[PDB]
DNA sequence: TCTCGTGCCTGGTGTCTTTAATCC
DNA sequence: GGATTACACCCAAGACACCAGGCACGAGA
RNA sequence: GCCUGGUGUCUUGGGU
């Protein structure tokens, strides 16, 4: 659902006859898996055959499809592909059975699954490591540089998970050397560096005053407020919201020449979109990306005052593991559109020659079948043609040499940082290690420190809605972003929810 | 007469684009199709003419008067490349895009599909429409001898022999003529028709081989 | 653990610049050290 | 475009690590071992 | 054997087993050069000498 | 696709038995034939694909000697030629066949 | 017996847009 | 604002072009 | 009756 429509058209005039081919994407049903014979005939496959015989042990994956036709003169359970099964899930066949039959079907009670069988090669996925996503990190910058801290982060959507852009804002001048220090952000699909003070103009709060009011929650506080000077005048002479939005998309990798009426127009999709998309997307709900610029700003501040420390990159309260579950669907997103992309250029041709085209036909379960088992095969986490620059490893080969490797190759988490850099910040025990990673277990060599393993109670979140704690949240007393005023509230608590400022409380400690 | 119709400097422009290889002929039908649709609009697509030559692949002719046009024909076009690359043709460059441009009874040619692709063959004439012509060609023969074929896994050649298929495996049509196996063959060669497409005419090597035997 | 399976290869580095600098440095008959073009580098090998 | 190519075939055959431009690839999306690739490295003519 | 053993007969100054090693009890091989061009670009039938 | 070797447009086959050839079909009379006769006056084998939208001022129409036809797909070069026995028909019917085959 | 459709084999040809320090 | 530098040797298991067009064979009318 | 050829390129996991 998340492209849920592919839609197409044509004007007709060969009486105009607007024809919209459309094609909607329903219900998933799963069966079981099956092994069906070059003979045609069909059965319940249980993984002791697909061991060995190098099968691989999957399941028919069917989805809905329905057709429609407008016409303006002015399907059924269609087969997608192969998905494979991991031992001892709700969807393999050895779920059930229960004890007695275990030992009919020649599996061993002790096996506890937890991995795959492609090629009749039983294939692990390896935890991977990465940052948390709408996080605000502030780092400082190596003296030859005209930046001294920078703050960042990468926003990626709830729903999916999945990643969508990257923005950064960075602080100039150097310690008695930049003269004016100002303060520029960096957007994405655009080629350069546009100073802060156009951006909160750029979104429909234009004098300095409520500015400023966005930002520092401290009148007082003049060393912060003399920092924030020559951000001003640098940026005075940009005195509306329309030629602060020209400025922008002047510089947004387009074409040349779309007319000031128009790039506007495509400079308003940046900022709707792109930017900051974690917090919202639909129209008219500007108020908190403004309010969310403000404080990033106080925050790069708070650094650049010596008043907190730097974040540490290393904290494990800053990071997440991506097990089997995310993994598999950034994977089968990737392949999905592939799929969508020849669904359509098949049907212009098919169209073409006016005839009804009998869907089955134009479904190849050989993209998802063959991506998802050349993936988990080889562990190049891509497309096939494009190996290099995707991430390699990430599927291994199940060790199986005594029963105590097993447990811990199935418990295996991954940094993937390299083997160019040396130092050594990823590769230390940190002190938050405590209780969730082994402080004993890691390899000699070259992955010494990046590759850990989980203690014994350590348990992965599988993730919940946000929905409900919202609720929760404004049912006792939480107050919405309109309503709030630095002069009022000089005192209040500020409540994230998932990295986005939603509200603000004024008794934190009952709450 | 043809020199009577040379393009001069009152003619629309030719620009040159870069299309993705093997969409030439698509942007060209896409083109077609927009101009048509726009035909009589308050906003007409204003090019006269778009071509596709196969000697020059990944690139489209369009014809008009505004640069601009050509921008418009080829807006959205999922087969044309991004970047600004038109390129202007000029006049005196213009018919040499549209130039169109053998076969004789007893002259050689060389087979270009099945079990006698590659082989040197002679034309001995062809068909009255003019699509497909009779050759000359030393056969690939098993004489039936493991019966109950491709290139890759053919017959050496050699010359029919009718006393073996007799002796092996027929039917006697005329003076040194044997239909074997529902082909042809006169004296020891296999008449076959082929398209004319399926032949090369132009630029033949004959090989160290050929020589020998012709 | 670390330190000693980084700092190797910083020492490997090391050595192997080393050996190529000197390589060719070779005591000849009149007691002068040299290297494959005849430069000398001591008028006698360590002074002594 | 036709000489241009020529000279591309020509530049990548010796020495397939030419910066600014993208590498010519393999049918199987792999870099082509150029010339120039074969002698230096670890594993090459000389080192190897 | 690698560059780390080539330096360590060197060391000892064992100039004959080092040639030894990396001809002899390897890959050695005989070539034809001309001796106007300095070019391996001898064309030598043996037996027709 | 076929193209017809006396106008040069590039139409689906049947096309040309349906409907005859737009341009030419008052001589050729292609739509009341049989598959023999359209396949004696249009061809499968055709090179030069050429969008005509505006046949009466295009240069590239006037060169290619279909500036008085209809928009539409044609053919820089169409391989073989009408039949002798239609060519004489034509030209009974004052239309000079100037062959497109190069 | 002829025509049409599907499958297999052979030949030719790419592209939606998406790790860190040092020295010269 | 560009690349080049980044220990040594050794063991073993685990993998491999795609799409389009043409021709031939089989089945149905 | 002497001669007698079985792959590569990677990736991953390991040993000192
Ligand atoms: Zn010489
Ligand atoms: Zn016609």
């Amino acid at each position: 659902w998340e492209e849920p429509r592919l839609i197409l058209d044509q004007p007709a005039q060969h009486d105009n006859i607007n024809k919209r081919y459309e094609i909607r994407f329903g219900k998933i049903y799963l069966s079981r898996p099956t092994m069906t014979e070059a003979d045609g005939t069909t059965h319940a496959m249980f993984p002791q055959e697909a061991r060995l015989r190098n099968l691989t042990y999957s399941s028919p994956v069917y989805l809905d499809m329905e057709k429609s036709m407008f016409t303006s003169i002015d399907g059924n359970k269609v087969h997608i592909g192969k998905v494979p099964i991991m031992l001892r899930s709700k969807f393999c066949s050895l779920r059930t059975l229960d004890e007695v039959d275990l030992y009919k079907m020649k599996e061993c009670p002790y096996d506890m699954g937890g991995y795959f069988v492609i090629n009749g090669s039983e294939k692990v996925l390896i935890a991977q490591e990465r940052s948390a996503a709408n996080i605000v990190q502030v780092f400082k910058k190596a003296a030859p540089s005209p930046i001294s801290h920078v703050a960042e982060i990468r926003s990626a959507l709830e729903k999916g998970s999945r990643l969508i852009s990257t923005m950064q804002i960075k602080l100039y001048g150097r310690e008695d050397k930049g003269t004016g220090r100002t303060i520029k952000a960096t957007l994405p699909y655009v080629k350069q560096d546009i100073p802060i003070v156009i951006v909160f103009r750029a979104l429909g709060v234009v004098p300095d005053g409520e500015i400023l009011q966005h930002i520092c929650y401290d009148e007082n506080d003049w060393q912060m407020l003399e920092m924030l000077k020559p951000c001003i005048e640098e940026g005075f002479v940009i005195q509306d919201k329309e030629v602060a939005l020209d400025f922008i998309g002047r510089r947004g990798s387009a074409a040349l020449g779309i007319r000031r009426e128009k790039r506007i127009q495509y400079a308003k999709d940046i900022l709707q979109k792109e930017l900051l998309p974690h917090i919202t997307q639909e129209e008219g709900f500007e108020t908190r990306k403004t309010f969310f610029l403000g404080y990033m700003v106080n925050r790069l501040l708070l650094c650049a005052l010596e008043r907190k420390d730097q974040d540490d990159r290393d904290h494990f309260g800053k990071k997440r593991l991506d097990l089997a579950g995310p993994l598999l669907a950034n994977l089968f997103r990737i392949l999905f559109r592939k799929l969508t992309r020849e669904i359509y250029r098949y049907m212009q041709r098919c169209i073409e020659t006016d005839r009804d085209f009998n869907l089955n036909l134009a479904v190849k379960s050989t993209t998802i079948t063959s991506g998802l088992k050349y993936s988990l095969a080889t562990g190049n986490w891509g497309e096939q043609k494009k190996a290099m620059s995707s991430r390699a490893g990430v599927s291994q080969v199940l060790n199986r040499y005594t029963y105590s490797s097993t447990l811990s190759h199935l418990r295996r988490t991954n940094t993937p940082i390299g083997r160019d850099g040396k130092l050594a910040k990823p590769r230390q025990l940190h002190n938050t290690h405590w209780g969730l990673v082994c402080p004993a277990e890691t390899p000699e060599g070259q992955a010494c420190g990046l590759v850990k393993n989980l203690s014994l109670l350590s348990g992965i979140s599988i993730g919940s809605p946000s929905e409900p704690i919202i609720n929760f949240l404004e049912e006792w007393g939480m107050e919405p972003l309109e309503d709030y005023d630095p002069a009022q509230h000089t005192k209040s608590t500020r409540i994230f929810v998932n990295g986005v400022w939603t509200g603000i409380h004024r008794d934190p400690s009952m709450l | 007469p043809q020199r009577l119709l040379i393009p001069t400097v009152d003619d629309p422009g030719i620009w040159g684009v870069k299309v993705r290889l093997g969409k030439e002929k698509d942007v060209v039908r896409q083109i077609l199709k927009k101009k048509l649709a726009r035909e009589g609009t308050k906003n007409p697509l204003e090019i006269y003419s778009a071509f596709q030559r196969d000697s020059f692949k990944g690139h489209v002719y369009i014809e008009a008067r505004k640069a601009e046009a050509i921008n418009d024909a080829l807006k959205g076009n999922v087969n044309v490349f991004s970047n600004n690359s038109k390129f202007l043709v000029g006049i005196v460059e213009y018919k040499d895009l549209l130039r169109p441009v053998k076969l004789t009874r007893g002259s050689y040619v060389r087979v270009k599909n099945g079990k006698f692709k590659g082989d040197l063959a002679q034309v001995d004439e062809v068909l009255e429409n003019g699509l497909e012509a009779r050759l000359k060609l030393v056969p690939r023969l098993d004489y039936g001898k493991d019966l109950s074929y491709t290139s890759k896994f053919r017959p050496a050649q050699r010359l029919f022999s009718e006393a073996e298929a007799r002796v092996h495996e027929i039917r006697r049509d005329r003076d040194g003529f044997v239909t074997y196996g529902g082909e042809e063959y006169y004296e020891g060669f296999l008449y076959k028709t082929f398209r004319l497409q399926n032949l090369i005419v132009n630029s033949i090597n004959p090989t160290l081989n050929e020589l020998s035997l012709f | 653990l670390i330190d000693t399976a980084v700092k190797t290869a910083e020492t490997g580095y090391i050595q192997r610049r080393l050996v190529k600098a000197l390589e060719d440095i070779m005591v000849h008959y009149d007691g002068t050290t040299r290297n494959s073009l005849g430069d000398i580098i001591q008028f006698l090998y360590g002074e002594d | 475009e036709v000489e241009q190519l020529l000279q591309f075939h020509v530049a990548t055959y010796m020495d397939n690590d030419i910066a600014g431009q993208p590498q010519a690839l393999q049918k199987s999306g792999r870099p082509v071992k150029a010339i120039r690739a074969r002698l230096k490295g670890k594993e090459g003519r000389l080192r190897g | 054997f690698g560059e780390m053993e080539r330096d360590c007969m060197i060391a000892h100054g064992a100039a004959g087993f080092l040639k030894e090693r990396l001809m002899e009890a390897s890959d050695a091989f005989r070539v034809h050069v001309c001796g106007i061009c300095g070019l391996m670009s001898v064309i030598a039938n043996l037996k027709k000498n | 696709e076929r193209a017809c070797m006396l106008c040069g447009i590039v139409l689906p086959g049947r096309v040309f038995m349906q409907n005859g050839c737009p341009n030419c079909d008052s001589v050729l009379n292609l739509r009341d034939s049989d598959q023999a006769t359209v396949n004696e006056c249009t061809s499968s084998s055709f090179e030069g694909l050429v969008a005509v939208g505006d046949n009466e001022h295009s240069w590239v129409a006037k060169w290619l000697r279909v500036d008085r036809f209809q928009p539409g797909l044609y053919a820089v070069r169409v391989d073989g030629r009408l039949p002798s026995d239609i060519v004489a028909a034509l030209e009974q019917y004052g239309v000079y066949y100037r062959p497109r085959d190069g």
